[PDB]
DNA sequence: GATCGATCGATAAAGTTTTTTTT
DNA sequence: ATCGATCGATC
């Protein structure tokens, strides 16, 4: 995929090019490269780490060593470390057939005194979670998350990339800058805290799209 | 300095001062040929002229 | 036959000895034809690693399958490929280094060219994923409770608060809107809204409707400064200036809209959506020419409190939080009220438990979702007419009802005038239309006039 | 073939020789008329196009063109022996069809309606002008016989050859100049209005190739729909996808019409008929000379609401109309009348309004917020990609007595009534705003539906204190309707039980059958029904013109001096010169319903007794005591 | 953890003090000098952008890009502060020096 | 009838500061 | 100005 670091084991080459486009003439060339192999820099689940947890599921602080464990160099504050591994123990989607469509996600938040590791908690949690967000200071905006038209360079189409709170089906919502935020935006997130979907009224075409969250937020005082 | 330079300099010998700018990179250029037929392996040579050429 | 990828020109084999390949004339009388369209697709949400320019290609619909693929949805389709090139031809003459591939492809018996092989995918059928029991419409037509059957068998989510219930599911049907001849089209439905205290019962119907409903959308109504509830046009883009736009009114057509939250919005929409309400058209000249838009609405509303606390001996329309007229213009709402009993939590408690229970389906509707919603499909093929002469009956009723809302003749401006004559005559039409009966009765009408009675009360302190 | 040449003989006998509805030769007396005015047109009706399809339903839907090509030859001589020499004149005409029992959209169209008839709406968009078209392909060689007759040229297909019938060689084709008339050509393109469509999409597009007689009838920006042909022109060459088995689409056009409203008829009211030849203009004089007439058609004039009465004669007044009376080398004189409601909320003021949209010939609905304060009048919209700053009008250019509703919008009231209030005052106002200095000329109405802050009295005080709305806006108005209902019963119920009756007003012989259950069910008391009372006023307003006289005059100079007088020292909100000019203006505005170009002694005084009282009625308590005076006047 | 404290300063004189500042900042190693104007927030990080007829939408950028692990000189505060203003807080947070359009997703290093 | 030579016709171009409503 | 295609003439 684009946009990774990358080491590639290429042969060399270069081809000619024409220089009008409706003759055989030809005379500064271009070069390429071919590859032969390139290299960047369901899990399958065995069953002695499900041996090896259950030793763990065994010793009745589990709780107590979750709450050790999520702190290599955090004071020890034990009342916010509650929720944090239980957002990140998200429930499921006990869903009905008829009626309710109901799901177990909840919402946790803080504020309060500034600079407590507010921000490297919230990069802790990106590392325990592979497939997730990560919020901007103004990376996305109300128009600037999803609701695409732009004229990309290389078509001049249509695009409709998906907000970070569709992004995250699979994830957990880190977002902060909720005393910052534009209330323009500030507007949608009560659709995916009550419907979970996206409305989109754009140019382009309508679609009532769902959005698998679950979102915490880390504010501001004043 | 390039302000004056626009006469009799004309293939000529002239050091010039400046700035440089806008660096392009380093690209292949041609200087001599070799067309093979696959039959009797007698590679055609010939120069090369400017920027733009046509094969035999 | 058989015109292939560029054979705009057959010429091959004539009859006689005449003159091979030196004309053509396309009849347009025998040669046949067929339709199609050249669309666009894209990936689906649910496989994307990360936001990396998710790719796509294009796709064409051959045989009837035109105007199927409504855009905008998920799909699926056939599944035969092509690759289509077309560079040479008779009319206009035909980055990186795409297209290297082609300096193989060149020298063919014609001209010698760079023709490139680009892609493409041909479809030939398209779907979009996402009796006795019409015996049995005739059966359940021949019940007796019906009225109170439907009624208690609404909404699982809720308790109790049987006034509010019975005024939901006549919004969950339509009335009437055949009117009077060259002239004014009337009303064509009812609007009522319930206020009260937040995070109680009242978002639970909002959940409730939006999937029981006929694409029914929701909008909280916030956003009212782009587009949306407010109606405007957008930007000069790709070839043009003043077009039409979204909004949860226009995609309403015989739709039951939803918005909430009335007292965050700005001070210009409120005449815009009462625009909207008296009839049924909105009408827009911003910028172009006027548009003649006829959005066939029903909304429904559930404002807030000026206090989130509703008090008692005081009417509302202190706590109305809004402009006199609109509330005019709108029918009776029948709050929800609140109170703290050491009983009613307790069963509320039980009431919630089996529900957040993942399975305790012990709670019986005596209906089935889907039979009540044919069932309806059934109930709006009717057009019953007051026949009867208690319209003499009728015009009493109002004539002492209207000396009873003006304490005085400088009491306020809420005098409920003859406009809510349609109403009080359009929603007692519409509770004999659940019945299945095709004609007004004057006992038909004794809850209809209580309706707005024991509400006007409720207003009337 | 031949067999068609009897086809000629075979409807001349099966038109020309009876029309319908008992006789009268309906279809034989529009024929002479439009000779008459010489303008080269004809209709059919549907009925008869009914009776006339029976033997050609398989040549009307099987081959739409060619047939109508013999068809045009045969009404030469359907009025050749009426008007002899008259193809003398412009030796030319060509028919049009009237209406079809299709309703098709822009997106309904495949394979199996080409080469036939079609019909769509949709609406203009960006519009060329008017070209001559050569029409007459004088062929041209160089050597052999340079002229090979005038040919008859298709659409954008370009139809010539290399060489025929003078040799085989590649001698190209030229021009010469000697009598090859032309017809016109103008290609709207159209686009697809936004109504009866499921919403939230895109607009579609299509390709208009207008004809000889039918250019311009249309102006950018109103509603349309048309009635034609489809037809294809596989070109060859595309740019826009690739060259590709594919072919355009033109839809050439045999007739056009404006907006249609109130889309419910079965046989009347969607062909724009207005042609008031004979059973009309014969009939239409004795309904004028009638001693209750004006006490008649006020009355019947909106059917479905019963109210008070003052109203009703003021807006049967605006459409009517005065004169833009023109003078010599000096200032010129307001032809035009614009009332103004006021209206508690729930009463029936917003129906009045727009029933009056229907009857009226032309109109705009441009109501509430979203108003421009530019879009009304002209708007200059910018180029597209090789084109120059152009000029596109928006609502008021089009309507020449539209209807607004300028109520209280009031976060837009500091921006567009400074656009509009020059409209009446600077009338024909133009702008130039970063294109070309010019001045557009637009004589339009303005009627209005005023809302206060609330109730009807929201202050004992004068209207200053009511409105927001402040003086001299208000000054360009002529007279302010306001409402009154506090406490009644049998005023109350002569509302109640006439309102209740209203909802209860829910094949050849059926479909007149059902016509006449159309007259019952409009005439229970039989109040001069609407079929024919709108059929007059559009040539009661572009047909006859009033004059006065100078014995009847200055009974008015001390009513303008005194009233003047009577409410500077208690001064409500005044009136000036303009006041007494719309006296007179109204007051001609009645005799013109009487067809008369006088004006009586009669009209004066009916028409200073609707403005002095409405005036006055507004003031205070002290109301009870200029009605002591209100007398004197009568 | 973080490292390369950031001092910042504020008054008025009249002696023009970027002849104060800047003069380091000009002899000082990998130390690149900026305004307010050209290189706003947007302009602080990499973008794409139009380039000659040969190979375009290359990823120029402003400072922070290519001054990693050196001097930030900067003056003008007030000035394109709508992108500015977040910018400047992202290599105090740490290590979120990006490019999030629509083009790529990549993040490089902060250190300056 | 086929091949070669000569003559005639067709094929290549490029953009990004003022001005509108709008948020 | 150059290249390709078509037509005419000669073998
Ligand atoms: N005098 C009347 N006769 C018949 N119908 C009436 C009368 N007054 C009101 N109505 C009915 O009341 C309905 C409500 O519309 P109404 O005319 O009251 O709007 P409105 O109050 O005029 O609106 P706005 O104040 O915005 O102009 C109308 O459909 C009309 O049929």
């Amino acid at each position: 995929r684009a946009g990774d670091r990358i080491e590639v084991t290429g042969t060399f080459r270069s081809i000619p090019i024409r220089a009008n486009s409706r003759q055989r003439v030809l005379s500064l060339y271009k070069t390429y490269v071919d590859v032969v192999h390139v290299k960047k820099v369901v899990r399958q689940i065995t069953d002695q780490d499900l041996a090896k947890i259950r030793e763990v599921a065994a010793r009745e602080d589990l709780y107590s060593l979750l709450a050790r464990s999520i702190a290599p160099s955090i004071y020890e504050l034990e009342d916010v470390k509650k929720g944090i591994l239980l957002q990140l123990f998200g429930g499921t989607n006990k869903t009905f057939t008829k009626g309710g469509r109901y799901r177990g996600d909840i919402n946790i938040l803080l504020c309060g005194d500034p600079s407590t590791s507010k921000s490297q908690i919230l990069q802790y949690v990106h590392k325990i979670t592979p497939r997730g967000v990560y919020t901007s200071g103004k990376g996305s905006s109300a128009v600037g998350l999803t609701a695409y038209i732009t004229r990309d360079v290389d078509t001049k189409q249509l695009v409709l990339e998906s907000g970070a709170l569709v992004l995250s089906d699979g994830g957990v919502c880190c977002i902060d800058e909720f005393d910052k935020m534009s209330d323009s935006t500030r507007s949608v997130l009560h659709e995916v805290m009550e419907q979970q979907t996206i409305s989109i009224a754009k140019a382009g075409i309508i679609t009532t799209l769902n959005a698998r969250s679950s979102i915490l937020a880390s504010a501001n005082p004043i | 300095s390039v302000r004056q330079i626009k006469g009799d300099f004309l293939g000529q010998l002239i050091t010039v001062r400046g700035i440089i700018t806008r660096v392009s990179d380093v690209k292949p250029a041609v200087e001599v040929i070799a067309y093979t037929c696959d039959q009797c392996g007698y590679e055609v040579f010939q120069e090369v002229n400017s920027r733009t050429f046509t094969p035999l | 036959v058989e015109q292939s990828f560029k054979y705009t020109e057959p010429t091959f084999c004539p009859n006689p000895s005449c003159e091979n390949r030196a004309f053509w004339t396309l009849n347009v009388t025998r040669s046949r034809f067929l339709d199609w369209q050249k669309v666009r697709i894209q990936e689906n949400a649910n496989e994307i690693p990360t936001g990396s320019m998710p790719r796509t290609l294009d796709v064409i619909l051959r045989g009837d399958s035109v105007e199927r693929a409504k855009p905008g949805d998920r799909c699926k389709f056939t599944g035969v490929e092509i690759v289509v090139p077309d560079v040479t031809q008779l009319g206009l003459p035909g980055k990186t280094t795409e297209g290297l591939n082609s300096g193989v492809t060149g020298l063919r018996s014609l001209g010698v060219r760079d023709l490139t092989y680009k892609i493409s995918f041909l479809a030939c059928h398209v779907i979009s994923i996402g009796s006795d029991e019409i015996n049995e419409l005739k059966e359940m037509v021949k019940d007796e409770h019906i009225y109170d059957k439907l009624v208690r068998s609404i909404a699982p989510a809720v308790f109790g608060h049987e006034a509010v219930k019975k005024g939901i599911l006549l919004q969950m049907l339509g009335g009437v809107h055949k009117s009077t001849v060259e002239g004014i089209k009337l009303r064509g439905d009812i609007n009522i809204c319930v206020v009260g205290d937040p995070s109680t019962s009242k978002s639970q119907f909002l959940k409730y409707v939006v999937g029981f409903a006929p694409r029914s959308v929701y909008t909280s109504g916030k956003a009212s400064s782009a587009a949306g509830l407010t109606a405007a046009v957008v930007r000069d883009e790709e070839g043009g200036d003043y077009t039409i736009e979204a909004g949860a009114l226009m995609l309403a057509d015989n739709g039951i809209c939803c918005i909430d939250e009335f007292d965050k919005m700005d001070i210009s929409d409120q005449v815009a959506i009462h625009e909207a309400m008296e009839q049924q058209t909105i009408s827009i000249a911003k910028a172009g020419i006027h548009a003649t838009l006829n959005a066939r609405t029903s909304i429904l509303a559930a404002a807030n409190p000026v206090g989130g606390r509703y008090n008692r001996k005081l009417s509302l329309r202190g706590n109305l939080n809004m402009t006199a007229p609109i509330m005019s213009r709108f029918d009776l709402f029948f709050v929800i009220l609140d109170d703290c009993n050491e009983k009613i939590d307790t069963e509320l408690a039980s009431h919630i438990v089996d529900l957040h229970m993942k399975r305790d389906e012990a709670i019986e509707p005596p209906f089935s979702a889907e039979q009540l919603r044919r069932y309806i499909k059934y109930a709006r093929t009717f057009k019953p007419i007051l026949t009867k002469e208690a319209r003499s009956y009728l015009v009493e009723k109002y004539k002492e009802l209207r000396k009873d809302d003006a304490q005085g003749f400088s009491r306020s401006s809420y005098r409920i005038t003859v406009r809510q004559l349609e109403s009080m005559i359009r929603l007692s039409e519409a509770i004999a239309r659940a019945n299945c009966v095709d004609e007004i009765t004057p006992s038909f009408i004794a809850e209809a006039y209580d309706l707005l009675r024991q509400s006007i009360i409720r207003v009337d302190v | 073939p031949n067999v068609s040449r009897t086809i000629a003989r075979e409807l001349k006998s099966f038109l020309l020789e009876y029309t319908d509805e008992t006789g009268r030769s309906v279809y034989g007396a529009r024929i002479r008329t439009l000779g008459e005015m010489n303008s080269e047109s004809l209709e059919v009706n549907y009925r008869h196009l009914a009776e006339s399809k029976a033997i050609l339903a398989l040549f009307l839907a099987k081959c739409p063109e060619e047939m109508l090509k013999i068809f045009d030859l045969v009404a030469m001589e359907a009025t050749e022996l009426h008007y002899p020499d008259y193809a003398r004149i412009h030796s030319e005409i060509h028919v049009r069809i009237s209406d079809f029992p299709t309703i098709y959209s822009l997106r309904e169209l495949r394979e199996s309606n080409l080469s036939s008839l079609v019909r769509v709406t949709g609406v203009v968009t960006r519009r060329t002008g008017v070209f001559p078209q050569l029409k007459y392909v004088k062929f041209n060689c160089l050597k052999c016989g340079s002229i090979l007759g005038p040919f008859f040229q298709d659409s954008n297909e370009e139809i010539r050859i290399s060489f025929c019938t003078n040799c085989k060689s590649k001698g190209p084709f030229r021009v010469n100049g000697e009598k090859t008339v032309y017809r016109n050509y103008q290609r709207v393109t159209l686009q697809e209005a936004p109504g009866t469509v499921p919403p939230g999409r895109l607009p579609r597009h299509r390709e208009v190739i207008l004809l000889a007689d039918l250019v311009d009838v249309s102006k950018p920006g109103e509603e349309v729909e048309v009635t034609g042909i489809y037809k294809n022109n596989y070109d060859g060459n595309l740019n826009a996808k690739n060259g590709f088995p594919v072919f355009a689409t033109i839809i050439e056009a045999n007739s056009i019409k404006r907006r249609e409203g109130n889309t419910a008829n079965e046989g009347e009211e969607g062909l724009d008929v207005f042609s008031w030849t004979e059973e009309e203009e014969r009939e239409f004089r004795k309904i004028s000379r009638d001693r209750g007439i004006i006490d008649k058609i006020i009355s019947s004039m909106a059917p479905s609401i019963y109210g008070h009465r003052d109203i009703k004669t003021a807006v049967a007044c605006s459409l009517f109309g005065g004169v833009p009376k023109n003078v010599n080398g000096k200032h010129s004189i307001r032809g035009d009348i614009n009332v103004l409601l006021l209206g508690d909320p729930g009463t029936a003021k917003s129906q009045i309004l727009k029933y009056v949209e229907k009857t009226a010939h032309r109109a705009v609905f441009a109501t509430g917020q979203g108003a421009s304060a530019v879009g009304l009048t002209a708007s200059v919209r910018k180029d597209p990609i090789t084109k120059e700053w152009t000029l596109e009008g928006g609502a008021l250019v089009l309507a020449d007595k539209g209807v607004c509703l300028i109520d209280e919008f009031d976060k837009m009231n500091d921006q567009d009534r400074t656009s509009i209030h020059e409209a009446m005052e600077q009338q024909s106002i133009s702008i130039s705003k970063a294109g070309i200095v010019t001045t557009l000329q637009a004589r339009c109405s303005i009627i209005a539906a005023a809302n206060p802050n609330g109730g009807r009295y929201n202050s004992t005080l004068p209207l200053a204190q009511n409105v927001s709305l402040t003086e001299p806006i208000l000054s360009r108005f002529d007279i302010l309707c306001v409402v009154r209902d506090l406490v009644d019963e049998e005023a109350d119920e002569r509302l109640a039980t006439f309102v209740v009756d209203s909802h209860v007003r829910s094949q050849l012989n059926a479909r007149q059958r059902r016509l006449q259950r159309q007259r019952k069910k409009e005439e229970e008391i039989s109040p001069i029904p609407q079929e024919l009372l709108m059929k007059y006023i559009h040539y009661a307003r572009t047909k006859i013109y009033p004059k006065l006289h100078q014995m009847d005059m200055d009974k008015v100079s001390r009513v303008y001096a005194d009233l003047r007088r009577e409410s500077i020292s208690t001064g409500s909100f005044p009136i000036t010169v303009r006041h007494l000019e719309s006296i007179l203006r109204i007051a001609e505005s009645f005799a013109k319903m009487r067809l008369s170009e006088f004006v009586s002694s009669y009209d004066l005084d009916r028409a200073i007794k609707v403005v002095v009282d409405s005036f006055v009625d507004a003031q205070k308590v002290s109301v009870r005591r200029q009605l002591r005076r209100s007398f004197a006047i009568y | 953890i973080r490292g390369d404290i950031n001092v910042c300063l504020m008054g008025d004189p009249g002696v023009a003090k970027s002849q104060l500042l800047k003069a380091i900042c000009k002899i000082s190693p990998r130390g690149v000098y900026t305004t307010g104007k050209g290189s706003s927030g947007v302009g602080l990080t990499a973008a794409v952008m139009k380039d000659p007829v040969t190979d375009e939408m290359i990823l120029e950028g402003g400072a922070l890009v290519l001054a990693d692990n050196g001097i930030c000189c900067i003056d003008e505060f007030d000035k394109m502060d709508e992108s500015d203003r977040t910018a400047i807080h992202e290599v105090m947070e740490q290590q979120t020096i990006s490019i999030s359009k629509a083009g790529i997703n990549t993040t490089l290093n902060a250190r300056t």
